[PDB]
């Protein structure tokens, strides 16, 4: 537990138990336990999902600019050519997201219900803890301790601030990431957020 | 002091402190940015 | 720092308020409008003495000495009025917002300290590396205090706030009078004293009808 | 296009409205002298007709068989800036006003005599709770599923 403004009292209910807690809820989001139940998972997600994302936009633009692969920008590989179109795609991911978030719910709502699958009844996910399902999705067998957990949360806000620098990058200059990189590091004093507006 | 701070934090005196506040945003507002009528 | 009734006032025979008592470096009694009667107040505004007097002090230097040089010849420094329109390696913009970081990350941790006494002593990176000061105002260590005249006899700590409060407010009226010495007269300081000095008796406010 | 209405940039009876405003404006400008100062204050109200005239052309804008704009609000993909964005930016600042408000009622309802912070508003605590307006909407829906929004009487 360490604090995100030295000198400001950590709030009553940040205890210093959960992973990643630096007693930063200065609007007091999580003052009641049912919504910070739900926000902890909200994290989880939208963590794991930003640092795909990133991951994504930036690091095949980085092997274009050395040469390796030449793929489009992340914000011009929508309107590619692909073999399904992008309306069959659309529909594929919103059948499969459905089931597979509904199932995720369901254990949100109950620690226990969904661990064993209609399919093939002789399995079952063992007993775990909200949000780390572990077991057939840990498939390496990593001991999930708290350092791990912390580590993940970090890099996870750290990734959802990327994405939003992101978008609000493309959306001021019309660039990628990665250009704009370099176009500051060419000449970092005369290439700053300043320079664009 | 104390008693000075308090009446400054009386309903009226707040009032005319926030709304001649607003007005000078509103107004230096449609100054730098007059005659809108759609939102581009 | 133990009250003093006897001092010398800011007005000779009269009563002192009762909350400026004597036990403040550089009190002489001088509050007419009754500004610091709450206690938590006169924290607040001593502390914004303090920092008014520093920031003056560095200021009166700045203005004051590199533009006696340039009078003598060793330098040749601008008009400091004007200065802050010249042209840099990079636009004025920039500079105000890198300024703004760092100057607001050393004014949080003061704000951090005005609010909660220990808070802040203890380096972020280096926990080894800690701030000896001990009131509000006077951080202390080896980078506020290198040499370690800061800490001492309770008798001289008094006298040595004093003169650092006195010289700030004799900076703090010299900054204002050079900078509207500026505005009404159309050239630097040590112009206008060289000028008053030729010709005390005309040469003055007066000297602009 | 829409409801026989057409575009402003074809519309003449735009143009001619624009060119009657400056004509006015214009017959003012010959009683002073062509440096003085009532002679630039016309000019600027001169350049900003035109500049008016030239946004509501570039905007998109249709306009009747009057010369004058009509908006358009059922719902149009291309008519969105005229009444849906700014709609929503008005909920949303409505909304934080709203909050703010129900949020300060609510903080000092358990006091000895709370009518008096009503009149004479805690400052301080009203600086705590500004801010909890720009996530406003997430607070609204959360109080929702918890059941903390409503009095069940
Ligand atoms: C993470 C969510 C997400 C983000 C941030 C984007 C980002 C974008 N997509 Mg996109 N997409 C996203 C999900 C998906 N897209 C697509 C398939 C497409 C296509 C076919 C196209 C885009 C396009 C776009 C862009 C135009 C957005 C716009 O202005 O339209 C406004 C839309 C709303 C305001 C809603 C934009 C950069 C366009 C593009 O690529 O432009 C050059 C485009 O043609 N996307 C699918 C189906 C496979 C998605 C489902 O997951
Ligand atoms: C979807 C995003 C999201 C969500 C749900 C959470 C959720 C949470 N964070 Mg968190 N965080 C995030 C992003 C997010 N964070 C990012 C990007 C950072 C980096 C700046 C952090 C940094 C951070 C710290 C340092 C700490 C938390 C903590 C917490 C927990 C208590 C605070 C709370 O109720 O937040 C509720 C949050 C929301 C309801 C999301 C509101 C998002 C709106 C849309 C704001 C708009 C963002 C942008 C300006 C546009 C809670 C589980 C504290 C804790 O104890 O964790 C265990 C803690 O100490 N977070
Ligand atoms: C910094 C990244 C990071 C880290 C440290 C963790 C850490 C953790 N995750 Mg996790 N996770 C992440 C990102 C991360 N996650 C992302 C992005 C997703 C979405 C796909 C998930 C989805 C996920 C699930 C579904 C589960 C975990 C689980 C776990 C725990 C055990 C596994 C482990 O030790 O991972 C160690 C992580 C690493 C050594 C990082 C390796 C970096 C890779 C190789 C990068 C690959 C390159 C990339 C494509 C570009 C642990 C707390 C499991 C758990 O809690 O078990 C009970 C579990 O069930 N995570
Ligand atoms: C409900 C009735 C109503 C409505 C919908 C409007 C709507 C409008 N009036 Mg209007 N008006 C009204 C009543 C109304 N008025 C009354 C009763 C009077 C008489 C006093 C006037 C007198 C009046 C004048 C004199 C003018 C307007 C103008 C305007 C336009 C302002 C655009 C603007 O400044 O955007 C910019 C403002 C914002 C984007 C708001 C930002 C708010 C915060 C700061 C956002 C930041 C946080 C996110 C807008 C279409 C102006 C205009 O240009 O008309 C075309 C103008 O000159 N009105
Ligand atoms: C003449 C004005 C003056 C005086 C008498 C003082 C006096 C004091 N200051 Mg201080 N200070 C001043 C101006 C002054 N300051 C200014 C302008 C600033 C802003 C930069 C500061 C910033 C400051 C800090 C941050 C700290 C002090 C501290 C102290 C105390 C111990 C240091 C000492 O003995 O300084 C003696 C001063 C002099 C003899 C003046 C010498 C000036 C010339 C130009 C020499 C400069 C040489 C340099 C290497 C270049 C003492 C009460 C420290 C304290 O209280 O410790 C607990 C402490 O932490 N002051
Ligand atoms: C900080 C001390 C200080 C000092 C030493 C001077 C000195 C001087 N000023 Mg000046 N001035 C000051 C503050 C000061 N000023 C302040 C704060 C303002 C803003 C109101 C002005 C505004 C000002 C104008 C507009 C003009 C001068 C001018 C002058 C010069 C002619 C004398 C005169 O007419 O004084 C006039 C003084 C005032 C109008 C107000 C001064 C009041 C201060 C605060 C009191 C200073 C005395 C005090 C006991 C401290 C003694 C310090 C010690 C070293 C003696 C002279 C070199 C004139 C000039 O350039 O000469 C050609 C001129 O035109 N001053
Ligand atoms: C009076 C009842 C009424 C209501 C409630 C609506 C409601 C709506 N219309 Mg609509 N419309 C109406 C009458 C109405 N319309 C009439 C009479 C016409 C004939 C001109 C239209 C023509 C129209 C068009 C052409 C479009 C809408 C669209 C929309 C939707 C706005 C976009 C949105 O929020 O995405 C959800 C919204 C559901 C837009 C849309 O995308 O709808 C799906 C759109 O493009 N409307
Ligand atoms: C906390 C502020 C607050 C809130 C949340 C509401 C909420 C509501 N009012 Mg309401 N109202 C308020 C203040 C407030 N009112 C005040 C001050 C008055 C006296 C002028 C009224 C007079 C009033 C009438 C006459 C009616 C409502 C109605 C309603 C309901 C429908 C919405 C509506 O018509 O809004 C319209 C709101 C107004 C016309 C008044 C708004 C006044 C300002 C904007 C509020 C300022 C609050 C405060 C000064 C700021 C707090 C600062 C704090 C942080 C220190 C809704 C539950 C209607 C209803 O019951 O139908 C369901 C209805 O008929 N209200
Ligand atoms: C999930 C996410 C992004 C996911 C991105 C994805 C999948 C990208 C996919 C793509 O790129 C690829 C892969 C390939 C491209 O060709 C196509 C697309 C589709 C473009 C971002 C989350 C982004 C989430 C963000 C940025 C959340 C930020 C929240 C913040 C900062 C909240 C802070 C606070 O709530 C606290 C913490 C405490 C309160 O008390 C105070 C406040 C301040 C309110
Ligand atoms: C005068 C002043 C304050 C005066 C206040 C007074 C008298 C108040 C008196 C009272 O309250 C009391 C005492 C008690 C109450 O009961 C009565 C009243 C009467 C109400 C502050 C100035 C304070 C002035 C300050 C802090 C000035 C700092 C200046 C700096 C840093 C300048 C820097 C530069 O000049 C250089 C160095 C180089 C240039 O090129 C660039 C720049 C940047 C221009
Ligand atoms: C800008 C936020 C801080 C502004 C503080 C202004 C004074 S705060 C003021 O203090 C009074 C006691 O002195 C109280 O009686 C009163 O309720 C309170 O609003």
């Amino acid at each position: 537990k360490g604090e995100w403004l030295p000198g400001l009292p950590s709030p009553a209910y940040l205890d210093g138990s959960l992973p990643g807690d630096n007693g930063f809820d200065p609007l007091g989001l999580a003052e009641d336990p049912e919504n910070l139940k739900w926000y902890i998972q909200a994290e989880l997600v939208n963590s794991r999902w930003a640092m795909l994302g990133v991951a994504g936009m930036l690091l095949p633009e980085v092997f274009t600019y050395l040469g390796i692969i030449n793929v489009p920008k992340w914000y011009d590989a929508g309107k590619s050519e692909y073999f399904a179109s992008s309306s069959t795609l659309f529909v594929i991911e919103f059948i499969l997201f459905h089931y597979v978030e509904i199932r995720r719910w369901q254990d949100i709502k109950n620690p226990g219900c969904v661990n064993q699958d209609p399919i093939f009844k002789n399995y079952s996910l063992p007993p775990h803890e909200c949000g780390y399902p572990g077991s057939v999705f840990n498939p390496l067998n990593f001991e999930p301790t708290l350092e791990a957990k912390e580590k993940e949360l970090a890099n996870g806000r750290l990734a959802m601030l990327a994405f939003l620098g992101f978008i609000v990058q493309h959306n001021v200059t019309g660039k990628g990431p990665f250009d704009n990189l370099v176009q500051h590091v060419a000449d970092p004093w005369h290439n700053t957020i300043i320079n664009t507006i | 002091m104390r008693d000075l701070k308090t009446y400054l934090s009386v309903a009226p005196v707040l009032s005319t402190l926030w709304f001649g506040a607003l007005a000078g945003l509103l107004i230096e507002i449609n100054r730098f940015f007059p005659d809108a009528l759609t939102f581009p | 720092f133990a009250p003093d009734p006897n001092r010398p006032l800011w007005f000779p025979g009269s009563t002192p308020p009762p909350w400026l008592d004597g036990s403040l470096p550089a009190d002489f009694g001088f509050d007419p409008l009754g500004l610091a009667s709450d206690p938590d107040s006169l924290k607040w505004n001593v502390q914004a003495e303090i920092v008014h007097c520093r920031w003056a002090m560095l200021g009166a230097a700045g203005i004051f000495i590199p533009e006696l040089l340039t009078k003598i010849g060793i330098l040749n420094t601008p008009s400091w009025y004007s200065a802050g329109e010249l042209q840099y390696f990079t636009d004025t913009t920039t500079l105000f917002i890198v300024e703004l970081f760092f100057i607001g990350w050393a004014e949080g941790r003061r704000w951090a300290d005005i609010l909660k006494p220990g808070c802040v002593n203890t380096d972020p990176i280096f926990p080894n590396n800690k701030l000896t000061g001990t009131d509000v105002g006077y951080p202390g260590g080896l980078w506020f205090d290198p040499l370690g005249w800061g800490t001492g006899s309770p008798e001289k700590l008094k006298e040595l706030r004093t003169k650092e409060i006195k010289n700030g407010r004799l900076a703090m009226l010299a900054v204002m009078g050079a900078w509207f010495q500026h505005v009404y007269t159309g050239t630097g300081p040590i112009d206008n004293l060289s000028a008053h000095l030729a010709d005390p008796g005309h040469a003055t406010v007066f000297a602009a009808f | 296009d829409i409801s026989g209405l057409t575009p402003c940039k074809d519309s003449k009876q735009f143009a001619k409205r624009e060119k009657q405003q400056i004509k006015k404006l214009e017959s003012s400008l010959k009683l002073y002298a062509p440096e003085s100062a009532p002679a630039l204050a016309l000019n600027a109200q001169i350049e900003k007709t035109k500049r008016r005239f030239d946004n509501y052309g570039k905007y998109g804008l249709l306009c009747g068989s009057d010369g004058l704009p009509h908006l358009i609000v059922n719902g149009d993909q291309r008519h969105w800036g005229e009444f849906i964005t700014p709609g929503i930016l008005f909920l949303y600042i409505a909304g934080w006003i709203g909050w703010v408000g129900r949020s300060y009622l609510i903080a000092i309802s358990g006091e000895k005599k709370p009518a008096m912070k009503e009149i004479i508003i805690d400052v301080p605590l009203a600086s705590r709770i500004i801010f909890r307006g720009f996530i406003w909407p997430v607070a609204a829906y959360r109080e929702f599923l918890n059941g903390d929004l409503i009095a069940k009487d």
